[PDB]
């Protein structure tokens, strides 16, 4: 990497990492997708 | 396109008239794909004579059986179609 | 081909047939057969050009409602044929032809001489807006190869020097003599007539009998 | 053969010399035994068309008489018609813009002894837009001849009833299409039909129509006049008859002059017109029949002669025997590049394989006049060519792959060469 | 009576006089590939994309608008037939934009499997594209098109199936563009069909923009309770939520038509 | 949060699975870098973008440029060309 | 356009719940049954399979296109 | 290299996984263009073919070169868009210069 | 010399003449 240096992307990481899995920085999956089926809430106001 | 040699198909071709006419009480179609592979069909009865002739005739031994399977065609009435393969 | 409306060129701009005009194109429709007004687009839609160059959206409104015909066919006419200007076209519009057989007559200093001679570029017009140089293709008239037509006219025929001349005439004064500025009468033998030399013949020559 | 006598010529006002109003036509007796040929009926009319031998006259001579006859079944309760196409598009042809500029009477009665023939209630003039001038000639000499009664009711003294109109072009080389002429009439996009519903069947404003090259439609008063075996005379077997030959670009005297149809190539420039430009030796190429009829190199033209028959054997078309010359001192391969730059500006897009091919071979014609494209490509055209060629609606995307296939035919090592000498200079 | 007898390929089928020769292939089982043609649409001739080659006979016919006559044979697979598609395929895809991952008619293409099908392997046109400008047609219909194969059946339905009578052809050449000359949105019921009937992607629905992608929707056939007409239609979806309504045939109630409202 | 507002309701429990643990995003979100990118001035009415580095790029595609309003912008980069 | 797809009778069974996956979001199905559709040519084996598996049946004539009369000429009619 | 992901959601690497790992369902983003709401390759699911990589048109899903993630929980294993994306980051100038060699020969 | 409206109005004035409409 030294010889030819590797091309840089103004997004590409400075830090990198080793494996976080032990540690609380690890990958915990979740759905990123936002809700789909809004209801219908019911009136504060009472009748 | 693959090469394909009309030896065989006529070989085999023959052959599958060969066999018709000894086993006639069984053998219902007898058809050569465009693949050169012949594929004899018989009623099910016909199973252990057919297989027995080839097994064992001078010009037809077909001493080993490469497969046994069954397509399952569920709209034909008879839904399994066991094929024997041999060599 | 598509109209985003401007204030100059939008139906701001109203348009109405000058009374006139609007005989004119009662006499249009009468040729067709009636129940086919429609079919008077193209002639009407002229008749606005020759009211208003520019042929403006409002323009092509009004032929629709004075034919009755869907806005859109007035829109598809003006944007398929090429002799509608659709935008606002120099006073002369002088347009030269540049198909092969004028080519090979030499079209192509004639649009050079007009380039220079202009001072605009063409597909485009002067700043008076006094001539519009356009390279239009056959315009017939290609027996006098090199040729332009000069608005309406056509100007045929021409060597370069002879366009300078017509473009002055235009350029102070009007009327500059429109035709083959050459010696030839229209389309004979330029040297002389290979035929048609003796006079013509007479009623009932040659004629089987009934 | 050739050498028509001016005498036995059919235009005798052509180059004008004449008055080309009705005084001038009158000294010329064209509306001689018009009462009388109407008189005689649609049927002898049309039979004499097919004695004449008359082929189109316009672009794809058709046999007229047989054409016309098409439209002589009875009416089923639609008025027939008569369309006289004069839009005179064709790059090279300016035939027409002389029946109609110096002798607007012989089209007018032809327009009328046609009718009868066709029993055509009325007939339009279709003059292209860009002839604002010519029309003014030909509506002052209609109203001329109604005027005297010749047209209009009454017409010329016979019961039969004509009324002749002028409708303006606009510009487009495809409303010339005898489909397309119609579209333009109707008022809709000029865009060419499908020929299974036939002319004739659906016309326009779905009555019976007809359409006819202004020769054609001018020259059947005096074939009638004259009768067609005088007529079918002066033509070689099929091909018959003496057309209008325009011969414009590298030749002395550029004319429009008649002769005899089937009259020497090498001759037609020799003794009208005038001498190939640079001598007769200096012939790369010409164009027999306008853009849309291929080129035919010199070897071929000391030898062909212009008649429909001869030139299909040749490989071209006689066409609108527009006779476009090219000295040797001419880029061909800019100069038919031009011609698809003709047709892209021009084809209506109506149907895929012309809008896409004539584009697409115009982007290949200018990169092959700069020589930047490599020697393989040029078969491609010709593969592109006859794709268009064949899947066409109309005749037009049929005239784009000509040019195209005639310059691979004759000229492909100086295409080949124009290839060399870009990659050469890197 | 009225029952010429037309050969496709051998096999005598009889049709009433008037069947075109699309028609006759159809009867038969045969498929002419075709574009600009849809059955309650206009015979238009637009594409020649189904050329076929009625035997003895000089040139190849065109299906969708040939009135079949006595004793004709089809020849639709004949090697002329196959280069009068190998030869259109080429034209129609030269000027084409390769956005395939971007038209969300992707699996939804009439134009890929028809090239995919019945077209060639590759592409000889070296020379540049063309792109025309969008247009906002709607909220509902989204046109990209510089998509478009100008094969005017938007222009029949805007026309005919719907009296909109607005979409039309603009221009001549190969910047012939089928948008509204002037920008007035094509606001009609029966609007959204033109998604369903323009085979190309150049015009497709804005909400259903890019959602999804045909293989994965799971196709239910269902009834519209949005209007009483109870027109029938297939809610197209996936992993458990509607993704869209498109119509299904019904010759009696919608006959693949459905409204603004109920999609 | 996420690129797409992915931000779990301060009462729904998947926010356990972040108890303790890192909810992975990342700082660098694309409809903010593609915006950075400048309008490219091109004096051509239809220009190609390739997707920068050829067969290592995007679907070639051509945009038209020729509405003077706005900005042509690929389908794929997001770049945006002006004429 | 094509009516490849339109041919050969299939036979579906009933649609069954599809509830989301807490963890990822991925849609979650408890029927077995749900994603098997067997392709049979003909009407009368599809109900025999039915039938014989006790399955209950429910099934829907083939709908075809109706003929339809074209011709080029009628959009080119004097009175539509 | 401008910032912009490069994958426009055509989900045809969905559709050639053999395995039915990758997971896409997209929605126009703000900006208008086409991307990806949720992107999940479940590799305990994936068999690393590396047939994504072969389909992606805009080549957005690649095969990077760690070998290396082996995880104490199994659902650190499910990656969503979030982590590919944050791998991508991280192997990015490695499989820049891994493309940059092998493209010629794809 | 011919004016704009010289095809135009030499029609109309040919109205007169132009026999009957269909
Ligand atoms: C693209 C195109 C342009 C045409 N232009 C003309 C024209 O300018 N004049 C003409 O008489 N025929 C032209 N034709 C031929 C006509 O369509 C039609 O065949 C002809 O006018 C019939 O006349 P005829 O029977 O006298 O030959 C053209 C055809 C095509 C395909
Ligand atoms: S239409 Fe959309 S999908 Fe069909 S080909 Fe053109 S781009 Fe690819
Ligand atoms: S929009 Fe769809 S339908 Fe209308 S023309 Fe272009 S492609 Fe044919
Ligand atoms: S990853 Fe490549 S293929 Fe899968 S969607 Fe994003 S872009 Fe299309
Ligand atoms: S080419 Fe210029 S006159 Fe026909
Ligand atoms: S379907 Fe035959 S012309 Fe388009
Ligand atoms: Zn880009």
């Amino acid at each position: 990497p030294t010889t030819n240096p590797p091309t840089a992307r103004k997004f590409i990481w400075t830090n990198h990492k080793f494996n976080v899995s032990a540690t609380p920085e690890q990958y915990v999956p979740y759905s990123t997708t936002r809700k789909k089926i809004h209801e219908w809430v019911p009136p504060s106001t009472p009748y | 396109v693959r090469p394909r040699s009309d030896v065989t198909h006529k070989q085999l071709s023959a052959f599958g008239e060969y066999v018709a006419e000894i086993l006639p009480k069984y053998v219902q179609q007898v058809q050569v794909s465009c693949l050169d592979e012949l594929e004899i069909c018989i009623h099910p009865d016909g199973v252990i004579p057919t297989l027995t002739f080839l097994r064992d005739h001078t010009n037809a031994q077909f001493k080993s059986l490469a497969d046994l399977t069954a397509v399952d065609v569920p709209t034909r009435q008879n839904r399994f179609e066991i094929v024997y393969n041999l060599l | 081909f598509v109209h985003r409306d401007t204030p100059e060129n939008n139906p701001d701009t109203p348009f109405d047939f000058t009374p006139e005009n609007y005989k004119r194109i009662e006499a249009i429709v009468k040729n067709y057969p009636e129940g086919h007004q429609a079919a008077a687009v193209l002639p009407v839609l002229d008749l606005a050009q020759r009211q208003n160059g520019w042929l403006p959206i409002s323009a092509m409104n009004k032929v629709a409602e004075v034919l009755q015909v869907p806005p859109m066919r007035v829109y598809e006419v003006a944007t398929f044929y090429t002799m509608y200007n659709r935008k606002p076209v120099g006073k002369y519009h002088i347009q030269v032809c540049t198909t092969t057989p004028c080519m090979l007559r030499d079209s192509d200093s004639i649009l050079e001489t007009l380039q220079r001679k202009l001072g605009i570029k063409v597909g485009e017009t002067t700043p008076d807006k006094l001539f519009t140089l356009i390279e239009v293709e056959c315009l017939g008239a290609c027996v006098n190869a090199p040729m332009v037509q000069i608005n309406d006219n056509y100007y045929e025929d021409l060597t370069p020097k002879d366009i300078e001349e017509i473009i002055d005439e235009l350029k102070a004064g009007k009327v500059p003599k429109p035709g083959p500025r050459s010696g030839r009468f229209c389309c004979e033998p330029a040297g002389g007539l290979t035929s048609l030399t003796e006079p013509p013949k007479g009623p009932g020559f040659g004629v089987q009998a009934g | 053969f050739g050498s028509l006598k001016d005498e036995d010529r059919i235009f005798t006002n052509l180059y004008g010399r004449h008055d080309w109003r009705l005084k001038g036509a009158l000294r010329r007796g064209d509306w001689y035994k018009t009462k009388e040929i109407l008189l005689k009926g649609p049927d002898w009319i049309l039979g004499e068309m097919k004695t004449s031998g008359l082929r189109g006259r316009g672009g794809a001579g058709f046999p007229t008489g047989l054409k016309w006859s098409f439209m002589n079944k009875p009416s089923d309760g639609r008025p027939k018609y008569l369309v006289v196409n004069a839009d005179e598009g064709e790059p090279g042809t300016c035939k027409d813009r002389e029946i109609m500029r110096h002798d607007p009477h012989k089209l007018v009665e032809g327009c009328l002894v046609g009718g009868r023939a066709m029993g055509a209630r009325a007939a339009y003039i279709y003059i292209r837009g860009e002839f604002y001038n010519e029309a003014s000639n030909l509506q002052v000499a209609i109203r001329e001849a109604y005027e005297a009664g010749l047209i209009g009711k009454n017409a010329c003294g016979s019961d039969y009833d004509f009324d002749v109109f002028v409708v303006r072009g606009a510009g487009a080389y495809i409303c010339g299409e005898e489909t397309a002429l119609i579209e333009s009439i109707e008022g809709k996009q000029g865009k060419p039909r499908l020929k299974p519903p036939f002319p004739a069947d659906v016309g326009v404003f779905g009555c019976p129509t007809t359409v006819a090259n202004v020769e054609t439609v001018a020259v059947s008063p005096t074939i009638c006049r004259r009768g067609g075996t005088w007529f079918a005379g002066f033509g070689r077997e099929r091909n018959s008859g003496t057309k209008l030959f325009n011969i414009s670009g590298h030749v002395n005297h550029p004319c429009t002059v008649e002769e005899e149809m089937s009259v020497p190539l090498k001759e037609l420039i020799e003794k009208h017109a005038g001498g190939v430009t640079g001598g007769w030796d200096n012939l790369l190429a010409v164009i027999p029949g306008g853009s849309s009829t291929p080129l035919i190199p010199k070897s071929v033209c000391e030898t062909v002669l212009m008649d429909f028959d001869a030139l299909v054997q040749a490989q071209t078309g006689l066409g609108t025997a527009a006779v476009i010359v090219m000295d040797r001192s001419t880029d061909i391969v800019k100069a038919i590049a031009r011609l698809i730059e003709f047709y892209k500006h021009e084809s209506c897009g109506q149907c895929t394989p012309c809008r896409e091919g004539v584009d697409w071979m115009n982007k290949v014609m200018a990169r092959f006049v700069k020589g930047d494209a490599r020697p393989a490509e040029i078969d491609s055209l010709w593969e592109i060519s006859k794709q268009i060629e064949g899947h066409t609606i109309c005749a037009l995307g049929d005239g784009a792959a000509w040019p195209v296939q005639g310059l691979i035919r004759h000229f492909r090592p100086e295409l080949e060469d124009r290839m060399q000498r870009f990659a050469q200079q890197h | 009576s009225n029952l010429i007898e037309v050969f496709v390929d051998g096999q005598s089928v009889m049709v009433e006089p008037g069947t075109t020769v699309l028609q006759a292939c159809e009867k038969v089982g045969m498929q002419i590939p075709r574009f600009c043609y849809h059955e309650r649409l206009s015979v238009a001739g637009n594409c020649r994309m189904c050329l076929v080659e009625i035997e003895k006979a000089p040139k190849v016919v065109a299906a969708c608008a040939m009135p079949v006559m006595k004793g004709w044979n089809i020849l639709t697979n004949s090697e002329k037939s196959k280069k009068a598609r190998e030869g259109v395929m080429e034209f129609l895809l030269a000027n084409h934009p390769l956005d395939c991952p971007i038209c969300d008619q992707g699996g939804e293409c009439d134009l890929q499997d028809q090239s995919m099908m019945f077209g060639s392997d590759r592409s000889r046109f070296l020379e540049g594209k063309r792109a025309v400008e969008d247009k906002n047609i709607g909220p509902l219909v989204k046109t990209i098109m510089t998509r478009c194969i100008q094969c005017t059946r938007c222009i029949r339905f805007a026309s005919e199936i719907a009296g909109v009578d607005d979409l039309g052809t603009t221009g001549r050449g190969n910047d012939m563009q089928v948008g509204t000359y002037i920008e007035k949105m094509f606001m009609s019921e029966l609007s959204g069909n033109v998604i369903d009937i323009c085979p190309v992607g150049a015009l497709t629905s804005k909400p259903y923009a890019f959602t999804a992608r045909p293989w994965e929707t799971r196709k239910t056939e269902s009834i519209d309770v949005m209007d009483a007409v109870g027109s029938n239609i297939v809610v197209s979806t996936r992993t458990g939520e509607v993704m869209r309504i498109l119509p299904r045939m019904h010759e009696d109630i919608n006959e693949e038509w459905i409204s603004d409202k109920t999609r | 949060i996420t690129h797409t507002g992915q931000v779990y309701d301060e009462k729904d429990y998947r926010r356990v699975r972040f108890v303790d643990r890192q909810k992975e995003v990342n700082e660098n979100f694309a409809i903010d870098l593609i915006a950075q990118q400048p309008v490219n001035e091109v004096e051509h009415r239809i220009i190609a973008c390739d997707g920068g580095g050829g067969a290592l790029g995007h679907p070639k595609v051509y945009i038209n440029l020729d509405k003077e309003t706005k900005t042509g912008t690929c389908g794929y980069c997001g770049l945006q060309f002006k004429q | 356009s094509g009516v490849n797809n339109t041919k050969k009778w299939k036979m579906e069974f009933d649609t069954r719940e599809r509830w989301e996956n807490p963890l990822m979001g991925w849609a979650s199905t408890a029927d077995p049954l749900s994603n098997m559709v067997l392709t049979f040519s003909a009407k009368e084996d599809a109900i025999a399979f039915a039938e014989k598996n006790g399955w209950s049946y429910d099934v829907e004539e083939k709908k075809v296109p109706k003929p339809k009369s074209k011709s080029y000429g009628a959009n080119f009619s004097w009175n539509k | 290299p401008s910032g912009e992901e490069r994958c426009i959601a055509c989900k045809l690497c969905e559709a050639i996984c053999p395995a039915q790992a990758i997971t896409i369902e997209a929605e126009p983003r703000a900006d208008g263009s086409r991307r990806t709401t949720r992107y999940d390759i479940d590799m305990t699911k994936c068999i690393y073919c590396g047939f994504c990589q072969e389909a992606c048109p805009v080549d957005a899903i690649v095969e990077g070169p760690n070998f290396e993630f082996s995880t104490e929980t199994h659902e650190e294993l499910l990656y969503n868009k979030e982590k590919l994306l944050n791998n991508g980051d991280k192997w990015e100038a490695e499989i820049a210069a891994n493309i940059q060699a092998d493209y010629l020969y794809r | 010399d011919y004016n704009t409206y010289t095809f135009l109005d030499l029609n109309l004035d040919l109205s007169k003449f132009r026999l009957p409409q269909p």
